[PDB]
RNA sequence: GCAGUCAAGCGUUCAUAGCGACAUUGCUUUUUGAUUCUUCGAUGUCGGCUCUUCCUAUCAUACCGAAGCAGAAUUCGGUAA
RNA sequence: AGAACUGGCGAUGCGGGAUGAACCGAACGUAGAGUUAAGGUGCCGGAAUACACGCUCAUCAGACACCACAAAAGGUGUUAGUUCAUCUAGACAGCCGGACGGUGGCCAUGGAAGUCGGAAUCCGCUAAGGAGUGUGUAACAACUCACCGGCCGAAUGAACUA
């Protein structure tokens, strides 16, 4: 219906620093610092204390005004992920060809590798992505895990693993073979 | 349909020897004209009594003038209108600080929104809310809070011509 | 049915304002289930409790403020998580039930209303000394 | 940088006591009040020291100042008045570019032949002693 | 094989879907709507159908 | 000739995996009817051969979604000429 | 294909509908000046990239009478509206506290205490708390939920119309 204003409310936890400019975000915290272009959505920030940020859309249909919560969050994901970080495991799942993973690199490239899918005489790699680090689970059996301060990369990186091993020409309930997210979250206040 | 005045529009039948002295029926009409509002006034003399302007006569016009013309006022309007495939009675407000607005963006409204043209459209009741809190519509209310206040962003100056020697800037 | 019962509630609680003259503002935040079950128990002889939500409260002592209109100033304390409890036995007994008894690790006593008046239940918590040597210290004053 | 630093548009508010200047019309080139809002695109005006009657007008006709000065909504024209001479509107006013610049352009539209001869003959004499000053630091 | 546990991560991916009946796109299991353009973004879903 | 809507029914159980009666909305102009507008101072009348190009309502081949897909095989559908 | 009344085309240029017998406007000596019709006014193209309030985003938008087609049926796209219901005796949603006593209810058995499972759904004390929504145990525990309350402060649910 048009709505003549409507905000919403960042807080800015102690430790991370955010500055915007042309709808240009950059986010410091102990972690490190993410940036992210915001230019593609008309929002307008303002600061009202180091501790809090509000967002707003001024005149804004249901559309534009649905933009709005979701450039919260985005930003929200920024300071958790340079604070917080975030962390998603994955599982190794297969009935008879134990799927052997590791990580190969060219001109310092970092792929993570994948041999025996399925028996699969082919090799399957998945580029590393910059800022997510691999490492594998010592206590539990095969898991991996991709770590990072960036969501958006991490369960990316985590979905092109997953889905480099996609079982093609089988029943896919039958097979249930792959490499699926077991669990999503932090690397900090517990696992 | 044009720019709106209002009307007091009378009649009553004419006189027999039987009845001198008939009823004065009275119609309050939003029309451009005279000519349209006496013509509005027996379009529905017809359907309610049952009269034809042959029979009956035209006793007085008259046009009322907005009361309070500079003072702004919210307005609930009562319509019926008929539509492609039904005919439907509707509920809306409007914010505007005299009744001759408030029906001219009502009757834009209804064009734009339901595609209904002035000849399907009766207006039943306008009414000058008195009690905001009665206001019962959402992009009313939203003008109804206290220190009020909005921007208007991205603001386009019309160039009055063709060549610009500088990049324009929407800053208002 | 949702009228008829919040009714019903209108009523014992008028039903209590009227035969009992004192009344006990308490606050249970937290407390269990179990704990006002026994509040109940050592409350059978004199005292009832009677727990409601407070927009019911409020609005249901306004509608009272003709006839026993004096608990107009009771409704600056029914906020947050309060109760009440009813009574015509002695003050300082009553009271000491309630706030020390089937305590755990009990409820809190915030105001009491005693015919028009409302006790801080701090200075029922009297120790006769205040009382004694302010007869004392007059007595002196005048000699 | 440790400070947050987040820079916001800093929007000319429509709102009760900002003025206002009328772009379009018979009152066009006078300045205004804006009394109350009436929907997003339309408020009332008030301007009785400029000579501008108490109206509804589209946003679209007027553009917004930089100036607010107190005044309770809803204001009848008279206690406007009283309101706008209190706060010295026309004196800040005065006192900017934007209405420096539309004295100045009126000026020259209104120069006769003569004077835009002089003013050449000025401007030709000040020339000489800037490009002497340009020749030397 | 396959610990009873793993299977069901699986199944998270792999079978616990709903489909559109128009057009057999794989949906979301709980989903009112189908996602696709191209039916009408019917409400004619079906669960995806579960092994033996 | 081709494609829909409804869902009684089929499908061990289960309307809609694959189908689908009774009814009902359409699309097409390679059928065949209907018409008689053009050509009766004449537009060479069938099929094949040969060669190009186009249509897609796709038979094969690419990549998918679905199944009453265990595998193999098949079937239903999408992007696709 | 065949009648009815009228108006046309045929026999008729002209302006408009790009185009075009029949539609709209208007019927015609040779010319000047003004004004118009129907239709138009981003550019082709004479004429406001005029003013005003909305609506619409189409990986098959749409764009003007006659006229160069579209249907039954669908959409949690977005707009406005209708109806029934809930709610200032405080809802909806979000966060938070409580979530009890008869009682491990009776059968049934290695053991089954609310939660493998049979039959019952009772009472107490309540602002409220099921002879139990799940999770979890060998069985109890522990946790959850329906139910109630604390805070908040005016809208919320469902079915529809176009
Ligand atoms: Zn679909």
């Amino acid at each position: 219906m048009k709505y003549i204003q409507t905000e919403q409310q960042i807080e800015v936890p102690e430790g991370v620093t955010v500055s915007i400019k042309s709808r240009i975000v950059k986010v410091v915290g102990p972690r490190g610092t993410l940036t992210k272009n915001l230019k593609h959505i008309d929002v307008t920030f303002t600061k009202v204390n180091n501790q809090l940020i509000k967002v707003a859309v001024h005149n804004g249909g249901r559309k534009h005004v649905a933009a709005l919560r979701t450039v919260k969050s985005l930003v929200d994901n920024m300071i958790t992920g340079v604070t917080k970080g975030y962390k998603y495991k994955m599982r190794y799942v297969y009935a008879h060809f134990p799927i052997n993973v590791n990580i190969v690199e060219k001109d310092g490239a970092k792929f993570i590798e994948v041999r025996n899918f399925l028996g699969d005489k082919k090799i399957r790699n998945v580029p590393v992505r910059d800022g997510v680090t691999i490492e594998f689970s010592t206590n539990v059996k095969d898991e991996i895990v991709l770590s990072g301060n960036s969501v958006e990369d991490v369960s990316q990186n985590a979905a092109d693993l997953q889905q480099i091993c996609r079982v093609r020409n089988k029943d896919i309930r039958k097979f249930l073979d792959g490499i699926y997210v077991s669990h999503k979250g932090f690397i900090t206040e517990d696992l | 349909m044009a720019h709106f005045k209002e009307y007091q529009v009378i009649g009553r039948r004419l006189p027999t020897e039987s009845v001198p002295e008939p009823k004065l029926f009275r119609m309050r009409i939003f029309a451009s004209n005279e000519v349209i509002a006496k013509s509005r006034y027996w379009y529905f003399l017809q359907k309610l009594h049952k009269v034809k302007k042959a029979s009956g006569e035209i006793v007085s016009i008259n046009q009322i003038n907005e009361a309070h013309p500079t003072k702004v006022k919210n307005f609930g309007v009562w319509v019926r209108y008929d539509s492609r495939s039904g005919t439907h009675n509707m509920y809306k407000e409007i914010r505007d600080v005299s009744r001759v607005a408030a029906v001219e963006t009502l009757y834009q409204d209804m064009a734009a929104r339901h595609r209904a043209r002035f000849r399907s459209i009766h207006i039943l009741k306008v009414a000058e809310i008195e009690k905001t809190a009665d206001v019962k519509r959402q992009y009313v209310k939203q003008f109804l809070t206290k220190d009020l206040k909005f921007p208007l962003p991205h603001r386009v100056q019309k160039s009055t011509k063709t060549f610009s020697y500088k990049r324009p800037s929407t800053f208002y | 049915g949702i009228r008829e019962k919040k009714a019903e509630y209108f009523a014992k609680l008028r039903e209590y304002l009227e035969e009992y003259k004192s009344l006990f503002v308490v606050g249970v935040d937290n407390v269990s289930s179990q704990q006002m079950h026994e509040v109940r128990k050592e409350l059978r002889g004199r005292a009832v409790v009677l727990m409601g939500k407070n927009t019911m409260v409020r609005r249901a002592i306004r509608g009272f403020l003709s006839d026993l209109p004096d608990f107009e100033k009771l409704l600056p304390f029914v906020k947050g998580n309060v109760g009440f409890v009813f009574t015509n036995e002695p003050l300082t007994e009553i009271k000491n039930v309630i706030v020390s008894n089937r305590v755990a690790a009990g409820l809190t006593v915030v105001q009491v209303y005693d015919n028009g008046q409302v006790f801080p239940a701090a200075a029922a918590p009297a120790a006769t000394s205040a009382a004694s040597g302010d007869a004392a210290p007059a007595e002196e004053a005048a000699a | 940088s440790t400070d947050s630093i987040v820079k916001a548009s800093n929007w000319r508010l429509v709102e009760v006591g900002r003025v206002v200047l009328i772009k379009k019309g018979q009152s066009a080139g006078k300045l205004a009040a804006i009394v109350e809002i009436i929907d997003q695109k339309k408020v009332l005006i008030d301007g009785p020291k400029a000579g501008v009657p108490r109206q509804a007008i589209n946003l679209g006709q007027v553009v917004l100042t930089p100036l607010t000065f107190a005044l309770p909504r809803g204001a009848r024209t008279a206690t406007v008045s009283k309101k706008w001479a209190a706060a010295a509107v026309c004196e800040k006013w005065a006192a900017s570019s934007w209405a420096k610049k539309i004295a100045q352009r009126e000026r020259r539209a209104a120069l006769t032949d003569f004077e835009r001869f002089q003013v050449m003959v000025l401007r030709k004499q000040k020339r000489y002693t800037v490009k002497k000053a340009l020749a030397k630091a | 094989i396959i610990e009873p546990s793993l299977k069901a991560l699986a199944s998270k991916y792999n079978c616990d879907k709903s489909v559109c009946r128009k057009c057999y796109a794989r949906l979301p299991p709980r989903a009112t709507n189908c996602r696709k353009r191209k039916c009408g973004h019917t409400n004619q879903l079906r669960p995806k159908k579960k092994l033996k």
